């Protein structure tokens, strides 16, 4: 009668289990990935993050200047 | 990184006008009517390739 009334099979618990496992395993595989992603993006700068600005180029006028060797 | 390539003393020797900036002054407007086209040649040739040694002729 107590276990009919206040508790459940062994199967959801461990089912549950399973998924919560699942679910903190990736999520410890994206914070390694993260990690190294940062890492990789930092050291070459080929990446959309860490972004430095530069001038731009549509600030340069491009007309004669008075003299023909700029 | 290269050599400067410069032509030689031979390639600047030309016949140049030995009038002083008065005569020049006075005689402008008329200079500049009659001798437009080889002068505006030599600009443009100037402000395009940006490079004394490719506008002596
Ligand atoms: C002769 C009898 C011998 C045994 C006596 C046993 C008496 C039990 C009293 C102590 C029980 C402690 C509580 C244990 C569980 C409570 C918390 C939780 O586990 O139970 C909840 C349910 O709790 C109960 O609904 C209520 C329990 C409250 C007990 C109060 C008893 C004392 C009350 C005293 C009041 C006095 C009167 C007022 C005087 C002013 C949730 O259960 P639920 O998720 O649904 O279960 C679903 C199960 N399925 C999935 C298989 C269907």
């Amino acid at each position: 009668w107590i276990a009919r009334t206040f508790y459940d099979g062994p199967e959801k618990n461990y089912e549950k289990t399973m998924a919560i496992l699942q679910i903190e395993a990736e999520k410890a595989e994206l914070r390694l990935k993260e990690l190294e992603v940062r890492r990789l993006m930092r050291a070459r700068g080929d990446g959309p993050w860490y972004q430095y600005p530069t001038i731009d180029k549509a600030l340069i006028d491009h007309s004669p200047k008075t003299t023909p060797d700029n | 990184p290269g050599i400067v390539e410069l032509p030689t003393l031979e390639d600047l020797k030309v016949q140049e006008v030995k009038v002083s900036s008065s005569v020049l002054k006075a005689a402008a407007h008329h200079y500049g009517a009659q001798c437009d086209k080889p002068n505006k040649e030599f600009m443009l040739c100037r402000w395009e390739e940006k490079d004394p040694r490719r506008c002596l002729e």
